[PDB]
C-alpha cells in the first residue's frame, strides 16, 4: 500500500533545472528510497494537504 | 485445501490477539474552529 | 567577503533592527482544525 500521497493537487517543492516549482502533487511519506532527496522534494506543503492513499 | 478454524482456549494465549492501544474517545467539533463547517456549509462533525 | 566597517557611535547604528512583534508561539495540537480532519492527526 501507499502510506500517504498528500497531493491536494500540490507538491511540496519539485525543484528541477535549477528552479523550484510547486505542482504535480508528488508528495510521499515512506522510506522506500531517496529519503535524503525525499527531504528536499517534501518538507514544503505551502497549500493545504489532502492525504488519499493509492494503495500501491 | 469457506475456511473454518480450530482454536484452543485453555492456554492463556488465545489466537488473534488484540491490542487496545487507547480507550475509545469521542471527538467533536463544537469548538469555534474547522473550515468544512464555517467556510463550507455547516458540518458539526 | 561582505564586511561592514561601522562606527556605531553616532545617534544611529547601521543595519538597525525593527522589532514589530515578538516570537508568539503558534500551535495546531487540537482536533479543532482541518489538519487533523484531512490528515492523520497532524499537529503543527
Amino acid at each position: 500500500e501507499v502510506e500517504g500521497v498528500f497531493v491536494r493537487a500540490t507538491v511540496e517543492r519539485r525543484c528541477r533545472a535549477g528552479f523550484c516549482f510547486d505542482k504535480e502533487g508528488q508528495g510521499f511519506a515512506d522510506g522506500v528510497l531517496s529519503d535524503e532527496q525525499l527531504e528536499a522534494l517534501e518538507s514544503d506543503p505551502l497549500l493545504k494537504v489532502e492525504r488519499c492513499t493509492f494503495s500501491g | 485445501a469457506f475456511a473454518p478454524a480450530a482454536d484452543p482456549g485453555a492456554a492463556w494465549y488465545l489466537l488473534d490477539t488484540s491490542r487496545s492501544l487507547k480507550p475509545l474517545i469521542y471527538q467533536e467539533r463544537m469548538k469555534p474552529s474547522f473550515t468544512s463547517m464555517t467556510k463550507e456549509d455547516d458540518e458539526q462533525v
